[PDB]
DNA sequence: GATGTATATATCTGACACGTGCCTGGAGACTAGGGAGTAATCCCCTTGGCGGTTAAAACGCGGGGGACAGCGCGTACGTGCGTTTAAGCGGTGCTAGAGCTGTCTACGACCAATTGAGCGGCCTCGGCACCGGATTCTC
DNA sequence: GAGAATCCGGTGCCGAGGCCGCTCAATTGGTCGTAGACAGCTCTAGCACCGCTTAAACGCACGTACGCGCTGTCCCCCGCGTTTTAACCGCCAAGGGGATTACTCCCTAGTCTCCAGGCACGTGTCAGATATATACATC
């Protein structure tokens, strides 16, 4: 009768993350406040990378996100390049890099 | 977000009286009721709307939600405007009608703004913001169409901006499953008299 | 019957952008993004339930896992946003 | 043959993507060599999973998991 | 010139630089030599996955190994450069 | 009260060598060796209890984890020795 | 009657089974797995200590010190790929000399 | 007052002789003092976190071993 | 041929292999209930092949572009040697801090009903990919 | 100072987003065992410091072994034009096995109970460390 994400003020789910964190066998006891925090962290990460992707999408006069835009939005930003270092995005290509 | 829709929402809520502003914001269904509980409803109106915009600064906004707020504002102030009555002839789900009308109108001119709202007796309230092929659509002079699925009748709001009246008429006739559109003498202020003068004839043809 | 994370990424994209569409292939990338970060953090915080000889995963262990698994400014923004979510979760 | 499908202009385009201006001639052997010593370490690390769940079919998730264990995490194809 | 246009062109598009069926026949030939006798079915997406990984690996290897030819004053790659670039990492 | 693996490494060393002593520091290295390989294999085989949607760890999953985590000849000798241990464990 | 001596091993079996129960690895642990695991660990331990003892013998010392394990790991080919990301305390390096 | 010059002009020379370098150049003495410093941050910021979590003001050896294992450069000999 | 370069032993020094006491974690026993292994099935995804085209690769050729080898000036680096400074031993104090032993309580597993949020199938229509056309740029 | 690079427009096409049916998994709610926060006490091992002392760094003067720019030579990839060729598209058949369900059964988990093994402690005593002194290897 009342949603968990609506109490959380978020958009990613909470019950699904809690279900995976019980069924994944990560610990034998799961605290209640944990997956709300974890879903908020995941929401902020996806929001950051899509917020960086959409600007490059409008830069190429497009409105439909292709993987090249995600490749550029990962590789141009410094801290996401620190995070997603050993990841080859599929259908991605490389940066324009000469000499 | 852009810094244009905030002035529109602020001006629209400044037009709302304090007698039913909580009714408007509960019926609009866009903010959390805890944030309704946070806002003081006892200070003056020149800061309540500032606090409400500052709520809407953070979470979500669009032009579509502001347009739907404008629709709900217009649905409770029918005494202000003066209406016009149309009818189609020479010839059903409403989703295909919405898609067909949108497309058509967006293929007619470059910049338009269309907004729908579902109301009982199969009613649909259609807000149209006209524009040109070089300018932004003027939100502050809308055009409202009350359309019914069963009856071929449509109630039409007047506006300052004419010259799009036969374009809207032909686009709504092609958007519906019809070929003819008329323009009767019926131009009055209250919707119930037009409702009666249509439905006494239509239900008892 | 085989779930994914497409609808939620679509809702976040329609939140922070008005009408920017996303293709059905790149959305798949987002699935393999966020079935991956959840594998790191909620994996690695499990390790901190083992070094301190505990058996629970509270918010504090996830907070330290976010402090570890992310570089500086992004980690600061994430830890500032997560407790902001938790405090408005507690007073339900 | 079954190794000469990776022709000279294929390796040439693989180099010209990488920013290489001028290419020598012996590269066209060693690259093929290193290509083989890559793919072997992806194949058997895949196919052991295929021999575990007793099926005769290598799914895409098996190759993604082999590259996961190898070090180079692949997105998208999950 | 010519190469200055090709570097600008190939770094823009995101195609597959290796043809499908020779790479598929090579992958099947390698898969036959391990655990012999039986064949092995391949889903049509898995070979595309392994091809994308191999192309990204080889492009990253050449782009990493090219920096040891500007460093020596040269312009041109050599197999010494590629073998040294693999020697540095530890692969 | 804080256990280790010194005694067993000492027994194996006195088995395969007559009198070769081992210092008290290098023995510590052996602890951090074999509290590490056990973290890999019996960690990684747990992952193969998750991809196939199971809940057990039998001998077959540990066998495949040894086939993965070791290079060729050493893995062949290890898989040849382990089943040799298991078969004389079964007929107890 | 002990499970170490029943399978003819030297590494313990009850301790490995205790660490697989309380290690959060799966919900159920079979009986045929930890004997296999202890056998593999015993083989790897013997594989290291044979080379370590031979390198200690060739330096005319009757005691094993971490320089000897460093030499035995970095001279073997298989353990060079198994332990390729490992630093060893009191380690030292190989005697590497090269000219132009 | 120098605070990084405890790394001396010949201690870098001893590390280069262990590495097997015949003839060091000049400004290496100003370069290595950078690099080491950066590496220590990516241990100590990664090792002050674990000891912050267990409510301990003492940075034990196991914390540095865990931080080095998480970085990727596994250390054995201590514990 | 004097300077290393390996070896004999001096002894002295402490780690370490070993012996004992002992606490507690591993073995024996056995029930029980979910995990799964075997059996059948049916479709669905893959494999094999015919055929025709069309980009794409292979091959000669010549020409400039670049790699390589020698070389002279010189300067930045190794080395020898007196000083002076900071690092180690080691010894004292001595107290903050790990840890660990009880407790009691909030808290999270555990479970029966129930319903809507999200997944599967479908259907456009606008976004986009490609093809052809009009406006700039360096040799 | 004109073929090549960039922007623009038109048209097919096809996948992206909206829509409906539905079902099963997430919600709500009440129960109980217990994991861990919290306090206080106790041993210990890390820090501060100081005197000495001495091993190494510091500073410098100098000789000279590479760093580097230059230049001559010779070979060797790249662009170009022609010929050849196999990759791909679309289709069509067919069939091997991947995914699903049933069903029994068996094998691991929990709890109790008993005691043999692995850990902390203590101690003589051999392995080597370093040190001096003396027989070989060498540019």
């Amino acid at each position: 009768a009342k949603s968990r994400s609506s109490r959380a003020g978020l958009q990613f789910p909470v019950g699904r993350v809690h279900r995976l964190l019980r069924k994944g066998n990560y610990a034998e006891r799961v605290g209640a406040g944990a997956p709300v925090y974890l879903a908020a962290v995941l929401e902020y990460l996806t929001a950051e990378i899509l917020e960086l992707a959409g600007n490059a999408a409008r830069d190429n006069k497009k409105t439909r996100i292709i993987p090249r835009h995600l490749q550029l939005a990962i590789r141009n930003d410094e801290e996401l390049n620190k995070l997603l270092g050993r990841v080859t995005i599929a259908q991605g290509g490389v940066l324009p890099n000469i000499q | 977000m852009d810094e244009t829709v905030a002035e529109f929402i602020k001006r629209t809520i400044l037009k709302i009286p304090m007698n039913e502003l909580t009714t408007i914001l509960k019926a609009w269904d866009f903010l959390s009721e805890n944030q309704l509980q946070t806002v003081n409803f006892r200070q003056r109106k020149e800061s309540v709307v500032q606090h409400l915009i500052h709520l809407c600064e953070e979470k979500r906004a669009s032009i579509s939600d502001a347009a739907l707020l404008d629709i709900i504002y217009m649905q409770f102030h029918q005494h202000q405007k003066v209406w016009d009555v149309f009818q189609m002839s020479k010839g059903f789900d409403m989703k295909q009608f919405k898609n067909s009308f949108k497309k058509i109108l967006q293929r007619a001119l470059k910049n338009v703004t269309v907004s729908f709202r579902e109301t009982e007796e199969n009613a649909v309230w259609i807000r149209i913001a006209w524009g040109t092929q070089y300018t932004k659509p003027n939100q502050y002079k809308p055009t409202y169409v009350v359309y019914y699925s069963q009856t071929p009748y449509a109630f039409t709001s007047s506006s300052m901006l004419r010259r799009n009246t036969p374009l809207l008429g032909q686009a709504l006739t092609i958007a519906s499953k019809h070929h003819q559109i008329v323009k009767m003498d019926l131009r009055s202020r209250y919707l119930d008299s037009l409702k009666a003068i249509v439905f006494k004839q239509y239900n008892q043809t | 019957r085989k779930e994914s994370y497409s609808v939620y990424v679509y809702k976040v994209l329609k939140q922070v952008h008005p009408d920017t569409g996303i293709s059905s292939k790149a959305m798949g990338i987002m699935n393999s993004f966020v079935n991956d970060i959840f594998e790191r953090i909620a994996g690695e915080a499990s390790r901190l339930a083992h070094y301190n000889k505990r058996s629970t995963i509270t918010s504090r262990e996830i907070q330290t896992a976010v402090r570890l698994l992310l570089p500086g400014e992004l980690a600061k923004h994430a830890v500032s946003e997560g407790t902001k979510a938790v405090t408005k979760y507690t007073s339900s | 043959d079954n190794i000469q499908g990776i022709t000279k202009p294929a390796i040439r385009r693989l180099a010209r993507r990488g920013g290489v201006k001028r290419i020598s001639g012996l590269i066209y052997e060693e690259t093929r060599g290193v290509l083989k010593v890559f793919l072997e370490n992806v194949i058997r690390d895949a196919v052991t999973y295929t021999e575990h769940a007793k099926r005769k079919t290598v799914t895409a998730m098996d190759v993604v998991y082999a590259l996961k264990r190898q070090g180079r995490t692949l997105y998208g194809f999950g | 010139q010519g190469w200055l246009k090709e570097i600008r062109k190939l770094q823009k598009s995101t195609h597959l630089l290796i043809r499908k069926l020779p790479f598929s026949r090579l992958a099947r030939e390698i898969c036959v030599k391990f655990t012999r006798g039986v064949d092995f079915n391949w889903q049509a997406q898995a070979l595309l996955a392994l091809q994308e990984a191999a192309e990204a690996f080889l492009v990253h290897l050449f782009e990493d190994a090219y920096l040891l030819t500007l460093h020596a004053g040269r312009v041109t790659l050599f197999p010494k450069d590629v073998q040294l670039a693999r020697r540095i990492r530890g692969l």
